[PDB]
RNA sequence: CAAUAGUUUAAAGAGCAACGUUAAUAAACCGGAAAACUUUUAACUGCACUGUGCAGUUGCAGGCAAAGCAAUGUUCAGCUAAAAAAA
């Protein structure tokens, strides 16, 4: 449960550190949540891939808020953060250390689950 | 030209307690809750016999679940390891372990909380209901010393030497 | 007060004060105490004391309502109260 | 019967703040120890009854901790030793309802609910108590019924020293 | 309230006789027909009775997917047919249920006085249902179990909701109030405008304003009836049920579902004959997978990639 | 309001709440008056009652117990005490 305008933690290797939501994509409330891509806009990068001031798609993968499961249990992790994307729906890195969940076991999610270290399945 | 009615008969001869679902050391009731207000020795208010009935109700299926599983008497603080199926990932078996941060005794709907860390992703927590058939196994492997509510607050918020096992088995 | 002290009156003139009956009521305008209370701003109000007269007039068989009360008995107490006596055994029965 | 509120143990506000409303109930609770029938408002006897019972409970307990308990909320040494020693020996056998409250009508100036609160069995009392433990019949379904369901049931009031210490008082001696 | 009374007039004498023969004929009934209790086909148009039942609370079960369903209880105590309505001398056709027990010196004499007369218990509530045709009445005194529903079909369910009390527009309709600060004085909950100046000039009918709140009939449709205890009148129903416990619901056959529906189902018409005590605890199967989405892309991405 | 999150120390498996759960895309749903019908010796306070009484005398959210604590058990408190003998 991120509400717009939030900051975000960059865990991936493209070089950008801390973003901020700028915007959402269809109709998903007021507050977004893992698994969702949202437009953010790049506030610290120290690289030649990113730099600050750009605008680019991210998707959210850890979140404070707790994640419900239909067994009636729930997680939660201790910081929020997410992968930066391309506009073909590719990550813009090579590493991830992040903690993958089971919402990305689904098919559109392939290449996160082959560049991702640990994964909770 | 005389019609008699029906008496009913008694269901328990000379027993004067129904036999209802109750815990060991309770002392034990004289009427089943569903039993129609019309044929009961006392009139007690409907109200206070419908939690009576949800009472019964939540001991029977407890006493079905004690019979399928046998898990420890584990406390906070203790590191335990769990055996669960994720049902997203074709009903796939793995195993956790963490330390126990939070423990409810609440009947059919105890619970309990597991916490652990990892070597850079940081902490974790899981809610998880005590009772859920996903849950096969618990084990006890472990201690971990604290002195109060607010000592154990600050370890978890500090992650440190909580790094058990890095990753999941299975 | 006022009931009590008519009914006396009408026992002195020869009446059954078991057929009595309020047929007049009324009040009427005393002698008032005047004074003054002051208020914000240097503005002031009236602070009046009020009297008032009660007059009962009690006529046999007059035209009367048919209003009754029920009465019923207070708490007993002392040795007249015996709920320490009751059988608490025929409940247990059927 | 007293009614329950939603604060925390269900207790009256008395229209006070927490602290004052605690001074005011044990002082009244000391003084219904020494005089044993007290008249006041509707309200504070309501609280002062559910309150009584509980204090002569901690004397029946005679434990060094009901002690500490009761140190804390009666206010004259003379009354705390009557709890303990007089009151204690008094309801030995009676279970519950050692405080009775009945209600006295309306005060003269601001016409408010007033009521006399007595404790349930001494000389003086209001009215004559049922006995703190109920005879039983010899040929009643009750005699019966008891014996299925509480064998342990008592009938007549027991001795201050029961058979097993008098048997092992007089092996040692 | 009512009006009141109008002023009545005596009849001319040569009127009178005549009036009274007239009126005394169309007050002249035929003999009660006699309710035969035996299975019906079911048709197209064709509306069944419901049930009154007590609200007992909510708790929670594990499903064959292992997936937690919140559930409310319905306990059935005694339901009985206590009377019948027909066209000759009501105009319609109707059967009346009623439920509960009640002692006879609690209730006025007028209603005591119904239930004596047909050798029936006092009961606490009643309500009416009406049938589509003269077969389908229950002869009176007929039972209605647990086993009038069958498990795995939809149901409505209506009550009395819990009372709240006297509340303000914020609790009770949503608005949005004032700021907390800003210069703003003594009007942080109140409701604001509620009009505009000389035209209209008045405030218009139902406009939302503080009342009391809470206790008013309402309906839910399109309930689930996960598991049946006929032996102990027991209905176990997913999702929730408008009142408080203890409060009296009424069921029956949701409006949401259609012939076909019910076809399938092939639900006991007019009602189940037989006795229910010798019946098993059964709980519906799903025949749906709620892990699918992990298989399949099914769930909603708004973003087309590309 | 079963579970999850927040909130009260004369505390809690209380109560109220959404950030939580269920349902709806309709001749469905809700409100008051009233024909007709039925019943009656034509009916009419009250449980501390400014939460609710779906509780009126083996009635009860008091007290008391080894008890899940507005539940189970119960001899006490208050409102409202009961019976022909014999065959
Ligand atoms: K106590
Ligand atoms: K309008
Ligand atoms: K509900
Ligand atoms: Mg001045
Ligand atoms: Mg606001
Ligand atoms: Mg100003
Ligand atoms: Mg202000
Ligand atoms: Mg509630
Ligand atoms: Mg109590």
């Amino acid at each position: 449960m991120l509400p717009n305008y939030s900051f975000l933690k960059v865990v991936d290797n493209s070089g950008a550190k801390l973003v901020k939501i700028i915007g959402f994509y269809g109709h998903p409330g007021k507050a977004v949540g893992v698994g969702e891509v949202v437009k953010v806009a790049i506030k610290e990068a120290k690289g030649e891939k990113v730099s600050a001031g750009e605008m680019k798609k991210a998707v959210i993968v850890e979140q404070k808020f707790p994640v419900f499961r239909p067994n009636g249990s729930h997680f939660r992790h201790l910081r929020n953060s997410c992968v930066l994307l391309s506009e073909k729906g590719q990550p813009l890195g090579n590493k991830v250390r992040a903690l993958l969940t089971y919402e990305f076991i689904k098919p559109r999610w392939s290449k996160l689950r082959t560049i991702t270290t640990k994964k909770l399945f | 030209e005389v019609i008699i009615p029906t008496i009913p008969k008694y269901a328990n001869p000379y027993k004067l307690t129904p036999g209802v679902s109750q815990r060991l050391r309770t002392p034990k009731a004289l009427y089943e809750p569903w039993c129609p207000s019309r044929l009961l020795l006392k009139k007690r208010n409907v109200r206070a016999r419908m939690q009576f009935l949800l009472d019964v109700l939540e001991t029977e299926k407890e006493v079905e679940f004690q019979k399928q599983r046998n898990y420890p008497d584990f406390k906070v603080g203790d590191v335990l390891d769990v055996t669960m199926v994720a049902a997203e990932n074709e009903r796939k078996t793995y195993v956790h372990r963490g330390l126990c941060i939070q423990k409810r005794d609440r009947g059919y709907g105890s619970s309990f909380k597991l916490y652990c860390v990892f070597s850079d992703s940081g902490g974790f927590i899981q809610h998880l209901p005590l009772c859920m058939p996903d849950i096969l196994d618990i084990k006890i492997v472990g201690q971990v010393d604290y002195k109060d509510e607010e000592d154990l607050k600050e370890l978890v918020e500090s992650e440190s030497r909580e790094c058990k096992f890095l990753d999941k088995v299975l | 007060e006022g009931l009590e002290h008519a009914r006396k009156d009408a026992e002195e003139k020869g009446l059954d004060p078991k057929k009595l009956v309020v047929s007049t009521v009324y009040t009427a305008k005393g002698k008032y105490l005047r004074g003054f209370q002051p208020m914000g701003k240097g503005f002031a109000g009236r602070k009046t004391t009020r009297k008032t007269h009660l007059r009962i007039v009690l006529r046999e068989n007059a035209s009367v309502l048919p209003f009754a009360a029920q009465v019923v008995s207070p708490s007993r107490v002392g040795g007249a109260s015996q709920k320490h006596l009751r059988d608490i055994s025929v409940r247990y029965t059927v | 019967t007293v009614k329950r509120f939603l604060r925390p143990g269900g207790w009256n506000r008395l229209n006070r703040p927490v602290k004052e409303r605690l001074a005011l109930i044990k002082n009244m609770a000391t003084q219904l120890v020494e005089k044993e029938r007290i008249r006041t408002t509707l309200s504070k006897a309501k609280n002062l009854q559910r309150y009584g019972d509980k204090l002569i409970t901690l004397g029946k307990a005679g434990t060094r901790e009901s002690w500490l308990k009761a140190n804390d909320i009666v206010r004259t040494d003379r009354e705390l030793h009557k709890l303990f020693t007089t009151l204690a020996l008094r309801y030995k056998d009676r279970q519950g309802g050692y405080v009775r409250l009945i209600r006295a009508g309306f005060r003269r100036g601001d016409a408010a609910p007033v009521a006399i609160v007595e404790l349930v069995d001494r000389e003086g009392e209001l009215r004559q108590a049922r006995p703190a433990v109920t005879p039983v019949p010899k040929f009643s379904v009750m005699r019966w019924v008891k014996q299925q369901l509480d064998p342990k049931f008592i009938s007549e009031p027991a001795p201050l020293l029961p058979p097993l210490v008098r048997d092992y008082l007089k092996e040692q001696n | 309230g009512y009006r009141p009374a109008k002023p009545v007039y005596p009849l001319p004498d040569s009127i009178a006789s005549l009036v009274e023969d007239k009126i005394a004929e169309l007050k002249k009934f035929g003999p009660t027909p006699e309710p035969a209790l035996e299975p019906l086909p079911l048709t197209p148009d064709s509306v069944r009775v419901g049930c009154i039942t007590v609200k007992a609370g909510m708790t929670h079960e594990w499903d064959e997917h292992g997936v937690m369903i919140p559930l409310t209880v319905l306990w059935i105590d005694e339901c009985q047919v206590v009377g019948l309505k027909y066209f000759e001398k009501n105009g319609y056709y109707a059967v009346q249920l009623g439920a509960g027990c009640v002692k006879q010196h609690t209730v006025l004499p007028q209603i005591a006085g119904y239930y004596l007369k047909h050798d029936l218990p006092i009961k606490r509530e009643m309500k009416e249902y009406q049938v589509s045709s003269p077969e389908a009445l229950l002869p009176v005194g007929t039972h209605i179990t647990a086993a009038h529903f069958v498990v795995g079909q939809q149901v409505d369910v209506t009550g009395y909701t819990t009372d709240k009390g006297f509340q303000g527009v914020m609790k009770r309709w949503g608005f949005k109030g004032m700021p907390a600060s800003h210069g703003v004085s003594l009007s942080h909950r109140k409701p604001g405008a509620t009009g505009g100046r000389q035209d209209p000039g008045k405030i218009w009918k139902e406009k939302k304003l503080p009342g009391h709140m809470g206790d008013e009939k309402r309906t839910q449709l399109g309930l689930e009836l996960y598991k049946v205890d006929p032996k102990r009148n027991l209905l176990y129903v997913k999702g929730a049920v408008p009142g408080p416990r203890g409060a009296s619901i009424l069921v029956r056959d949701s409006n949401r579902m259609d012939y076909e529906e019910r076809v399938a189902l092939n639900l006991p018409y007019p009602t189940f004959i037989g006795s229910p005590d010798e019946l098993p605890v059964l709980v519906r199967k799903s025949d749906k997978d709620p892990y699918l989405m992990y298989k399949k892309e099914i769930d909603y991405f708004p973003i087309k990639w590309k």
